[PDB]
């Protein structure tokens, strides 16, 4: 389950935000669920210039 | 109070990284006083002048 695993990592980041440098705390460690690959790639440009 | 916590208690200052860990900076006092009334004649704090 992506969510059961996600909110299991969360319960370890906040659990270990004590053994943490103070400078990384202020900007906040971010946890998210997203694939390690790339699904697609869009390109936009000017057809004239 | 900042002088008070740094002499009889423990003042958490900041942190530094040594040997791959992250240590806090605590400021205690070595301390070898008779009584507490005698210890109050040994803790100084400057005025605004």
């Amino acid at each position: 389950d992506p969510d059961q695993a996600t909110i299991d990592v969360n319960n370890r980041i906040s659990a270990a935000t004590a053994k943490m440098p103070d400078a990384v705390k202020k900007l906040g460690v971010t946890v998210r669920k997203t694939s390690s690959t790339t699904l697609a790639a869009i390109s936009m440009y000017s057809s004239d210039g | 109070f900042n002088t008070m916590n740094a002499t009889i208690g423990t003042y958490y200052v900041n942190d530094f990284s040594m040997l791959g860990k992250n240590f806090q900076v605590n400021i205690r006092a070595k301390g070898d006083f008779r009584n507490t009334q005698d210890a109050l004649k040994n803790i100084f704090v400057r005025s605004n002048d």
